[PDB]
């Protein structure tokens, strides 16, 4: 039940970078995948999450417009799109797996509205500065 | 002199001499007027322009889908509702799912569910409706001002620009050297703008009946609304889909740009040229040389020889073009020029760039005249060292 | 989500950690999730659903729920315990959102 993360590294502000979360495991085309931040030294702060097939979408206030999430169930595959990136958002950032959703939606679709929800598996995470 | 090297040239002298001259202008044609003790121009029409254009509606013919939100209920909760439903960028569609245990329902049954999706138009075509008195003519009058550089010089501005209105016809053009001119012309567009839009796409045009436009089953702006986000009928392009009672989707219908022009086979096409418009219609204008007067004219005969600068050719008319550089003195001075037979018994042939003179010495003299057919002198200049040169003309 | 900055606590002693922000929605707190991370290694789910916690998650660990507020309780503490605990929750029915962090000094 692996969660690999890869595209960190050197980015100036106002650009463009493609954080890939590769997985293995576990049936990732029926499992909610989220995007969490957490600064050098400080804490945790929800990024993005998406259904089976990216229907549903959601994103924190402090994303929202400049951020963009997707993925391709072939690949077994979660990316996070970040445009316009600003100072601000300097972290790691970290894929984890919605376990939990699974043991009440086993096919990980409906975007219901507070549904049961825990981050089961995570990621080593991947560090970048901007 | 702008004329010059142009195929569809038309050649138009005055009857009873030449007080008044009918000239038919049109994109492509070109018109040399020549008229006794006046001197000969060229005009041509080098822009139509639609100067106060309504835009009726505009259509979308290429749709994206994005930023798209999904919400649904278990059953006995309720319709579910997200706030892209009040939005009007957006387009939204309720249905029912199939709810169960093993999808996340303490209870089976149909629950709500509702999609919403971001209409962005990538492409669209515009409907303005033209009011055709509101069509502006640009036309150039190149007088035959033997000038060094006037043949076919098409931006070194040589000629006078005008401007015309099918409403104000009526237009005095000042010639520098030779006077005005009055122009009375009256355009023939084949096809009027009455019940007609017309309807603009990127880099074409079409004129279309104005029902018609208006009957397109395509996602539309207002006149009212451009640069709006509320774009009417968006169900035209977008399509939902639900066929399992598992899960809603939303679809686009694809570019509609080649299906539009299938359409516009029956309609009347208006071309583009460096991004304006080509009228295919004429417009028939008469012209008045009454206070028109040839530069000099009260000037003296070149007392000196004349050299001839840059090699005879023909136009695809038959006429000749001659640069002749004068070597003499006089200067302001009247070039003496004859076109006879090979004994210099009979003067044959006309001269097109009438009273030719020369202004500065250094500057040499474009002579444009049609030659007879056969054998033909060109004489250029008076004797001593009167330039002969024989033509061909079959 | 409020957390409180760090909690102290001897090692036998019990200890709880305390989660409250704003929301004002049985939806939330009901669906408290905490979250146990050591410096610079990748966070762990201990409690799930504001009292469920997933095997391999010692006994000690216990969930609570309140009107407005979220509960982590460490029966009986150990020296391994000292490490980041964050609480998480519903922003709104499709967001999240984590807790301040607590500093668990054993
Ligand atoms: C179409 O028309 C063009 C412009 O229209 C006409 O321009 C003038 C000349 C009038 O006829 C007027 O009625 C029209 O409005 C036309 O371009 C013009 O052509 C001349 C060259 O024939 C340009 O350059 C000028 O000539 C000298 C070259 O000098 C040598 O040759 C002459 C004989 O040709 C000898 O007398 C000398 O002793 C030299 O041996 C250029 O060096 C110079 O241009 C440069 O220098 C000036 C002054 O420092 C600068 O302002 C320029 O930018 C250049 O760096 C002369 O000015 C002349 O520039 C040009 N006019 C314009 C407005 O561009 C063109 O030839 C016509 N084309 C066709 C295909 O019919
Ligand atoms: C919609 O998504 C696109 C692509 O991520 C983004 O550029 C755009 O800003 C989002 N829409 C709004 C209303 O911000």
């Amino acid at each position: 039940v692996q969660l690999v993360e890869s595209g960190g590294g050197l980015v100036q502000p106002g650009g463009s970078l493609k954080l890939s979360c590769a997985a293995s495991g576990f049936t990732f085309s029926s499992h909610w995948m989220h995007w969490v931040r957490q600064a050098p030294g400080k804490g945790l702060v929800w990024v993005s999450r998406t259904n089976s097939d990216g229907s549903s979408t959601s994103y924190a206030d402090s994303v929202k417009g400049r951020f963009m999430i997707s993925r391709d169930n072939s690949k077994n595959t979660v990316y996070l799109h970040m445009n316009g990136l600003r100072a601000e958002d300097t972290a790691v950032y970290f894929c984890a797996r919605d376990g939990v959703r699974y043991y009440y939606d086993s096919t990980g679709y409906y975007p219901d509205n507070f549904f049961q929800y825990g981050l089961d598996v995570w990621g080593q995470g991947t560090t970048v500065t901007v | 002199m702008r004329c010059i090297g142009i195929s569809n040239r038309d050649f138009v002298e005055g009857v009873s001499g030449g007080s008044w001259v009918d000239i038919v202008l049109e994109h492509g044609s070109c018109v040399t007027t020549m008229a006794k003790n006046k001197p000969t121009l060229d005009f041509e029409l080098i822009k139509t322009e639609a100067k106060q254009p309504a835009t009726l509606r505009k259509y979308c013919i290429e749709a994206k889908l994005t930023n798209t939100t999904t919400e649904s209920r278990c059953p006995t909760q309720g319709e579910p509702s997200l706030n892209e439903e009040q939005d009007k960028r957006f387009i939204c569609k309720h249905s029912m799912v199939d709810r169960g245990w093993g999808n996340g329902c303490g209870l089976f049954g149909k629950g709500g569910i509702v999609t919403c999706a971001k209409f962005t138009c990538k492409k669209n075509m515009e409907g303005k409706i033209v009011q055709p008195e509101n069509l502006e003519y640009t036309i150039v009058i190149t007088p035959h001002s033997g000038e060094e550089h006037a043949v076919g010089n098409d931006t070194g501005k040589h000629g006078k620009e005008i401007k015309i209105t099918p409403q104000s016809s009526t237009t005095e053009a000042e010639l520098t050297g030779y006077g005005t001119v009055t122009m009375e012309c009256s355009p023939r567009t084949g096809l009027d703008f009455n019940e007609m839009v017309l309807l603009q796409m990127e880099d074409k045009a079409w004129l279309v009946h104005r029902q018609w436009f208006l009957d397109l089953p395509l996602p539309w702006l207002p006149g009212a609304d451009t640069q709006g986000s509320n774009w009417i009928q968006k169900e035209t392009l977008v399509t939902f889909k639900n066929p399992h009672a598992k899960k809603q989707d939303v679809v686009v219908l694809g570019s509609q740009e080649g299906a539009m022009h299938t359409a516009l086979t029956g309609a009347t096409e208006i071309q583009m040229s460096s991004g304006n418009l080509l009228f295919t219609g004429h417009l028939k204008c008469r012209l008045r040389m009454d206070k028109l007067q040839l530069k000099g004219m009260s000037y003296s005969m070149c007392t000196g020889k004349f050299k001839i600068v840059k090699e005879i050719a023909e136009t695809q008319h038959g006429t000749i073009v001659i640069r002749v550089q004068y070597e003499g003195d006089g200067s302001p001075c009247k070039i003496p020029f004859e076109i006879t037979d090979l004994e210099k018994r009979h003067v044959l042939g006309r001269l097109i760039t009438v009273n030719p003179i020369v202004t500065e010495k250094d500057s040499p003299v474009n002579i444009e005249a049609e030659p007879p057919f056969g054998d033909s002198y060109i004489i250029v200049g008076v004797e001593p060292g009167q330039l002969k040169l024989n033509w061909l003309r079959p | 989500l409020t957390q409180p900055a760090s909690v102290s606590g001897s090692p036998g002693q019990s200890i709880t950690i305390s989660c409250t922000g704003i929301s004002s929605d049985v939806e939330t707190y009901n669906l408290v999730s905490w979250y146990e991370q050591h410096p610079g290694k990748a966070p762990k789910l201990i409690i799930y659903e504001a009292s469920k916690r997933p095997s391999g998650v010692s006994n000690r660990f216990s969930g609570s729920k309140s009107g407005n507020t979220a509960s982590l309780a460490i029966s009986g503490l150990q020296a391994e315990d000292e490490a980041d605990y964050y609480c998480c929750s519903y922003a709104g029915g499709k967001s999240l959102v984590f807790g301040g962090g607590t500093r668990l000094t054993v």
